[PDB]
């Protein structure tokens, strides 16, 4: 299977997983994808934050499962 | 400081200017700034800074395109001027003054740094709500919405309100503004779960509605998803009320203003289960059952359901009462299918036929009869046979209110004959179409003859008292859409939101008095027209005559099985049921009362060969009965002529007045009074108005000359005067009424005394006094209460309950007060609580609303209810509680327990009070109860007082069922959650005695001992063989048992009895002594001091509206909701998430499981009470919730256990992960709480 | 966590909550811990104030975090 | 000396303690071991609960009596 990932340009790119792997794991490999540190990365799926230690099959993700990255200064 | 500081703030603001040619010390120029003005107020803020100035600067840097990527200071600038008019209300238009709203729109346009974007948008919404239409002015509103899916949570809902708040104040210029904004909120709309979104998404829809409805292509606006998704917003119960009024608002004006969806909503989407599941939310038993169902739905609601069903249809051939015009409308010959088209109104009928039955609101009436005719002309002959039978009952019950038409002046009141006009004119058109499928039913329900002397009344009616004394016949269809925008409501602080224009639409035409007697006489006439044309009903009148003879045997049970035989076979055909206008008509009720009530026979054996012989049709027989007293029913539900409706609006009324005894203060005085309260209070009123002779002027209000007692309320007896009158009640809030009258507080004594000279109210309930009787007689045979419940009676009293003014007014009709009294039965239980609490607590305890603003801002200051704290000690929890009865035992605050020297107070030290005492009730050591007594101190079995001893002392157990009483009346009137274990028969013993005029124990024997096996079956088997075998001799004598007590053998039955042994002899004299002991004499002195008692905080009498098995469940013996789905919809969950959550489920997999000793440990550790409030966790306020919780410091949340934060009422759930240490670590919490 | 609250007066106030505690509950909280009711009361923290929509993780707040509290004057 | 100390779910943790030390000194160091606050910290031996007031000889606890932990709820 594979899950799809939106910035905040409205760029798309593509994944290849499996119902598995942990939200760090997925944000080191968009990390080496793009070259965007992990501590500039946020994810929202279904209008929430996700969180560090979560998995992906905890929060219900199934294949192509469009899910979205944030960029934020933090920023308070 | 603050001209110390302005050449800081100037500095500043100036520093924002020359942010073109300074780009980052305007950062923290803004920074410093926005966070001052947070931390102070407006009015040190508002006569230092130049706002314009200030906006100004801050539009130069916004739209400067050298600082466009200064994207740290755009945010600041942002925030600081979101603060800058945060603060500041009227700098808002300030801002609007310079273009800000086009500048932050282009922000928006292209974002790659969201945390600018998720501050534009919050701040931009706070603009909408006070320049809804400056926003729309723009109208590029689309862009607010494009990045929904972006934005966390506050961010994702202030992109909905701003769009909401400019989607409130449209107009007709702004058609293709909402066009823009249309498709970018569909989808998020048909995607969204939170409830703070979908209440704004349907207010901007509403407001869509309320403008636009007029303006051309509004069809393709609401397209069929957006419509669908408004249809099934309905069928799911999460959705409150105030929003599912909405949306209906908005779903019947899709279908008014226009007939391309107003087909797709009965051609597509399925309307029917649309009506289904709105009503089944209410609900109490999941295997409806509609009938009952539809008793709790709430008026408001059933008004909106039935006027957007008569808009989806087509108007009728003659419009009497209905008022409507639109073109495209005229199209009925469009009959494609008889299934995807008639399905919907062969079972519609059997829904608004019974939203008609079960409601009493003028308007529900009034547009389902519109919605009947309106329908029933669309059907054919093919289509009409499978919906003969309710219509032509539910047309009898509308036909047959004509003796509640006349007054008591003789006059008329034009609502009941606007109903007639509508019913005769169903009559009309359904003798017109179906003529052969409606002679045999209508005739065998009996409507000709009401028909007849319906049109022998309109003929009676008097004319001459016409202004406009020139009347023809022909005055016809007047306005029709003249009035859908007449009355359309919408032609400074800041609000949540704004909210949309209220749309009133109107369907309805006032008839006048002269119209409706014209329409009348013309339809009787036409209806008679068509009213040209077994021996079952001579077979009828034959049982009716063989049940009048007295030569028939009456006397054993032999006699009695055959009595129901022949009746069995009478009434009930093998294909149709005996109408109730049938069984009333020839005296079958009236035949069947004379013999129950002069026949000598006990009522055992009576109710023992009925169910010998009614064994599976006690239901059958029920509805037949019930029809028969709906028809038979006479009593006219009160009104005062409201102007305020039937909401707290009518409990803020008053009225102007001039006092007349019956100086000129006494005779001539112009005061608005309230309506509400007493006589006791409308002295309290004249003694506040004096503001002292007058304090002691008790008078006997002669209203019209009348000795009625103090009990009454201020225009209860004026009221009455009214209806003994029966004059225009609208005239009564216009008079200045001349009333004309002559003439413990410490804890103080409730104003609960409007009944203590109304109980005996002995009303004539006319022909229907045989239905009555022999309803009580089968509720008194102890047969299941599944349709004792009167549907239209249940309706009448509810309708009664909701007109507060009336129910403030004591003048309830004492039709009412009588039937709850005499005939519980009729009615749902929750009416009976209801009428209860307003008959019982008294006007602090009945206009303090519970009812669900200003309406009672003024009743409140009279009408609330005082806080009582009480301390005690833990160890002497008992023993003071004794001398709280003796000190504020019949007070009207809500107590509070408080224990000395601890500080946790709230409702957990009130539940932990009477909870502990109760079982301190539960001791043997006080010789109160039966312990067996064939180890401990508590009684866990049930509970049951012992006989006394005569000899011995008994000063302290009639004291002590004494404080038993007040305890027990106190907890009802507190809705407290007690735990206590009674026994049915023991309230049996306390309804019976309260009665008047009928024997504590009853006079049967047999029915004595049945009633005894629930207290001991050892002594009942005992008895029963005793009575047996009482020839036998020798085996009477081989018992060898004197006439001592069974169990306590220390007490004489009669005196000598001690040495006399059991024979035959005297076998007769030991039952009735044992009885009279064990269940009788030897324990009426603890219930002659248990009333005693409980009357202190309020009379038992009112007590008789309720049942002995349903006064043990709430007393402490109903059985909770334990299953699978009745809990987690009652858990509202949020953060984390619910979902999955895999702790979730087996949390709630494991509370399943709990034996009846684990609900108890968990509940009183969780609540504080050990047992759960009345009717489900839903009473729980607010109900119990589900919250995650984190793991610190680095251990696993799988040791940890379920905290709370104190105020539970919920409970917060650590990271468990395997079963078994679930169930480990929930029981170690739960019996380690204990 | 353990955070304070502290009013213009000084009088601090310490609370028991959790980033999954959303704002508006800590809200209720103080509502229940003293009787200002929640419109007349802005939070607070590191200059910006503490809207009643995120949770405690977004705005990133820890433990001994003393904000203040700003009665809000309607 | 030292004394045995269960937690709920098979791990023990030994703390050096003294006959003087009181029931509040041993909260106090279990905290500084584990880190768990007292106030969701519950001290049982022998059935009853332990009230955090006295001293551990006030309860005559045994050299190597195994008193158990629980991480308490409000």
């Amino acid at each position: 299977m594979q899950i799809f990932v939106k910035t905040l340009t409205g760029k798309t790119i593509t994944l290849e997983v499996e119902p598995s792997d942990t939200i760090e794991n997925v944000k080191a490999k968009i990390q080496d994808k793009e070259g965007i540190p992990p501590d500039q990365q946020r994810l929202i799926f279904a209008g929430k934050q996700l969180e560090d230690g979560r998995t992906l099959s905890d929060y219900n993700i199934q294949k192509e499962s469009t899910l979205h990255l944030v960029l934020r200064l933090r920023g308070g | 400081e603050s001209s110390a500081r302005n050449e800081r703030i100037s500095k500043l603001i100036e520093n924002t200017g020359n942010a073109s040619e300074d780009p980052y010390i305007a950062m923290e120029s803004l920074k410093e700034l926005s966070e001052n003005i947070l931390m102070m107020n407006q009015m040190v803020v508002d006569r230092i800074i130049p706002m314009e100035t200030l906006i100004g600067n801050i539009a130069a840097i916004l739209s400067d395109k050298i600082l466009r990527e200064e994207l740290e200071l755009q945010m600041q600038a942002c925030r600081c001027m979101y603060n800058l008019f945060e603060v500041c209300p009227e700098s808002i238009s300030i801002a609007v003054d310079e273009h800000v709203i086009p500048i932050l729109q282009g922000k928006l346009v292209e974002i790659s740094y969201i945390d600018l974007a998720e501050q534009v948008l919050e701040t931009v919404e706070y603009i909408s709500r006070v320049h809804g239409r400056d926003i729309l002015k723009t109208g590029q509103l689309s862009i607010y919405v494009q990045f929904f899916d972006f934005l966390t949570i506050h961010a994702q809902r202030k992109a909905i309100a701003i769009v909401s708040n400019a989607c409130s104040s449209i107009r007709t210029d702004d058609f293709k503004t909402i066009v823009e904004v249309l498709p970018t909120l569909k989808p998020i709309f048909s995607n969204a779960t939170d409830q703070p979104i979908l209440t704004r998404l349907v207010n901007a829809m509403y407001g869509i509605c309320g403008a636009l409805h007029g303006v051309d292509k509004f069809e393709t606006l609401f397209s069929l998803d957006l419509i669908e998704r408004i249809v099934q917003l309905v069928s799911i119960q999460d959705t409150p009320l105030e929003n599912k009024l909405k949306c209906l608002d908005i779903l019947t004006v899709l279908a008014m203003s226009s007939d391309v969806l107003s087909r797709e909503l009965r051609e597509k989407t399925d309307i029917v289960d649309m009506a289904t599941r709105s009503f089944q939310h209410y609900s109490k038993s999941p295997n409806a059952g509609l009938h009952e169902t539809l008793i709790y739905v709430p008026n408001s609601l059933l008004i909106s359901i039935s006027r957007f069903i008569v808009v989806l249809f087509p108007p009728e051939d003659e419009r009497i009462l209905s008022a409507d015009k639109y073109t495209g409308n005229s199209d009925r010959g469009v009959i494609s299918n008889q299934e995807k088209f008639d399905s919907l109104v062969q079972c519609l009928i059997p829904i608004l036929v019974e939203i008609y039955t079960n409601a009493a609101d003028f308007d529900v009436r009034r547009y389902v009869l519109i919605a009947l005719l309106r329908v029933v002309s669309c059907i054919n002959n093919s289509t009409a046979k499978a919906i003969n039978d309710q219509l032509i009952k539910l047309i009898g019950s509308i036909l047959a209110q004509k003796e509640t038409a006349s007054n008591a002046n003789g006059t008329y009141s034009s609502e009941a004959g606007t109903l007639l006009v509508g019913g005769l004119s169903l009559l009309d058109l359904i003798c017109k179409k179906f003529s052969e499928l409606f002679f045999p039913s209508i005739k065998r329900e009996g409507i000709f003859d009401l028909v007849k002397d319906l049109s022998v009344d309109f003929n009676n009616i008097d004319l001459k008292e016409d202004g406009n004394e020139n009347i023809s016949l022909s005055d016809e269809e007047g306005d029709l859409h003249s009035s859908i925008e007449e009355c359309d409501e919408g032609d400074m602080e800041i609000p949540d939101s704004v909210k949309p224009k209220k749309i009133s639409i109107h369907i309805f035409r006032t008839l006048s008095l002269a119209y409706i007697k014209n329409k009348g006489v013309n339809l009787v006439n036409r209806v008679l027209s068509q009213m040209n044309v077994t021996e079952e009903l001579h077979q009828i009148e034959g049982v009716v005559s063989i049940l009048e003879n007295p030569s028939t045997p009456d006397k054993t049970e032999e006699d009695w099985k055959g009595i129901w035989s022949v009746l069995k076979k009478c009434i009930f055909h093998e294909d149709f049921d005996v109408s109730g206008f049938e069984f009333t008509s020839t005296g079958l009720a009236s035949s069947i009362t004379k013999r129950i009530t002069s026949s000598t026979v006990s009522h055992f054996i009576l109710a023992k060969s009925f169910l010998e012989v009614f064994e599976d049709c006690i239901d059958r027989f029920l509805e037949i009965l019930q029809s028969a007293l709906t028809r038979l029913e006479n009593f006219s539900i009160v009104d005062c002529g409201l102007h305020d409706g039937g909401g707290v609006s009518s409990l803020a009324k008053e009225i102007k007045i001039k006092l007349v005894y019956d100086g000129t203060d006494l005779s001539s005085t112009i005061v608005s009074v309230h309506c509400i309260a007493s006589f006791t209070s409308l002295n309290e009123f004249l003694r506040h108005r004096m503001v002292d002779h007058m304090r002691k002027k008790n008078f006997d209000f002669f209203y019209d000359n009348e000795k009625v007692d103090m009990e009454s309320t201020v225009f209860g007896v004026i009221f009455n005067t009214f209806v003994r009158r029966n004059r225009d009640l609208k005239t009564l809030w216009d008079d200045t009424h001349t009333i004309k009258f002559c003439k413990e507080a410490n804890e103080g004594k409730k104003l609960r005394d409007f009944y203590k000279k109304r109980e005996f109210a002995q009303v004539d309930t006319g022909s229907s006094a045989d239905i009555l009787t022999l309803l009580d007689f089968l509720h008194s045979c102890g047969v299941k209460s599944d349709s004792f419940i009167n549907s239209k009676l249940s309706a009448k009293l509810a309708r009664q309950l909701d007109e507060p003014l009336v129910v403030a007014s004591g003048a309830l009709p004492d039709w009412s007060l009588f039937l709850t009294r005499r005939f519980p039965f009729l009615f749902p239980f929750d009416t009976r609580m209801l009428f209860l609490q307003c008959t019982s607590f008294g006007y602090g305890r009945l206009i303090q609303l519970w009812k669900n603003l200003r309406n009672d801002e003024a009743l409140q200051q009279l009408g609330r209810i005082t806080r009582r704290k009480l301390r005690i000690s833990r160890k002497t929890i008992f023993a003071t509680g004794l001398k709280i009865l003796s000190k504020y035992g019949s007070s009207p605050d809500v107590l509070e327990i408080e224990y000395q020297e601890e500080a946790g107070t709230g409702l957990g030290p009130t539940l932990e009070f009477y909870s502990v005492v109760s079982k301190y009730f539960a001791r043997k050591s006080l010789n109160m109860w039966r312990c067996n007594s064939y180890t401990d101190d508590y009684i866990t079995t049930l509970l049951f007082p012992e006989p006394l001893n005569p000899f011995s002392n008994n000063e302290k157990v009639i004291e002590l069922f004494g404080y038993l009483g007040t305890f027990v009346a106190r907890s009802l009137l507190d809705n407290r959650i007690l735990d206590f274990r009674f026994s049915k028969v023991f309230f049996e013993l306390l309804h019976r005695m309260s009665t008047p005029n009928v024997t504590t124990v009853p006079s049967d024997v047999e029915t004595c001992l049945l009633m005894i096996e629930l207290v001991d079956p050892l002594l009942a088997k005992s008895l029963k063989y005793i009575v047996a075998n009482k020839d036998d001799n020798m085996t009477l004598e081989s018992l060898s048992l004197t006439f001592t007590v069974p169990g306590n053998d220390d007490i004489e039955l009669i005196p000598g009895g001690c040495n006399k042994s059991l024979n035959s002899s005297n076998v007769e004299e030991y039952i009735h002594g044992v009885i009279d002991q064990i269940l009788g004499k030897g324990i009426e002195k603890q219930l002659k001091a248990f009333i005693e008692g409980f009357s202190k905080v309020f009379s038992y009498e009112r007590m008789l509206i309720l049942f002995p098995d349903e006064l043990v469940d709430i007393f402490g013996r109903v059985e909770e909701d334990w299953s699978m789905a009745t809990l987690y919809t009652n858990l509202n969950a949020e953060h984390g998430y619910t979902m999955d959550s895999s702790i979730i489920h087996d949390f709630i997999s494991i509370i399943s499981a709990f034996g009846k000793h684990e609900r108890r440990l968990f509940l009183q550790f969780l609540t504080g009470s050990p047992k759960l409030p009345i009717g489900g966790f839903k009473s729980l306020n607010p109900k119990f919730t589900v919250v995650l919780k984190h793991a610190e410091d680095g251990l696993t949340a799988d040791e940890y256990l379920p905290s709370v934060m104190t105020c539970a009422n919920y409970l917060k759930l650590p990271k468990y992960t395997s079963k078994d240490i679930m169930r480990s670590r929930l029981c170690q919490a739960i019996e380690e709480g204990a």
